[PDB]
């Protein structure tokens, strides 16, 4: 990165999680043990996150033979930026135009993040790897 | 401590 | 906060000392010593922010006798953006959606950054910080 943004690990794993419940919700409850290997993910770290994800209200757990976990939200109605604000977590005034900069890039990430579901992520996976007859690439 | 930069 | 961003000591004191340099800019050269103070930074963390600030080009030393530093460019021709990027430094493919996120959220970001000048912060802070009469508020 030209601007040296660093995405911590439980953004971007929680995201990848909350996305592979995305793809199976249609099809119903996965393991967690499935999603680890789908995303390359270590199971006692996602076993975490999902322990939060699921006090959050944003996964649930199902005790059928295909038990496991599924979204306990349809992916429309759930922001990226909601998952990352379920993980996250002598005196004088004297302002600052500095920090008034970051206020204004804290702004822009909390728009561009609710500005883009779960539901969006699975359009955009499904045009995005598909595979066509080649005259219909424009 | 989810996103820093730089 | 809410999403958690947190901005790195070297992108806080390397513009906090940029604009500190734009406040000065008409004025003439200044101390680092006297930066540091201003912007309550360490003068040994700043001497090595502004070796690498000089190296780029965006400062310059100047001899004189009250000499010190200045800006090497106006304020409005160094966008925040510019101080950022001088700070920072088998096979198969399968697309990732969840990067694809982030690569929005890095562009949005290199869009505020390069949307802000020192000229632009210089303006912000005489505005922000001024005292007038109760009337024109
Ligand atoms: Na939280
Ligand atoms: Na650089």
């Amino acid at each position: 990165g030209a601007m040296g943004l660093k995405v911590s690990t439980k953004g971007h794993y929680g995201v990848q999680a909350m996305f592979d419940l995305a793809q199976h919700f249609g099809e119903g409850p996965v393991s967690l043990k499935s999603i680890a290997e789908r995303q390359g993910l270590s199971e006692p770290y996602l076993e975490q996150l999902i322990a939060v994800l699921r006090k959050a209200g944003l996964v649930k757990s199902v005790r059928g033979a295909q038990g496991g976990y599924i979204l306990a939200r349809e992916p429309r109605d759930i922001k990226v930026g909601d998952i990352i604000r379920v993980l996250e977590g002598s005196l004088k005034f004297d302002f600052s135009v500095t920090k008034s900069v970051w206020e204004k890039v804290k702004k822009s990430i909390e728009e561009v993040l609710d500005s883009i579901t779960l539901a969006d992520m699975l359009k955009d996976a499904e045009e995005a790897q598909m595979a066509q007859g080649y005259m219909y690439y424009i | 401590a989810a996103a820093a930069a730089a």
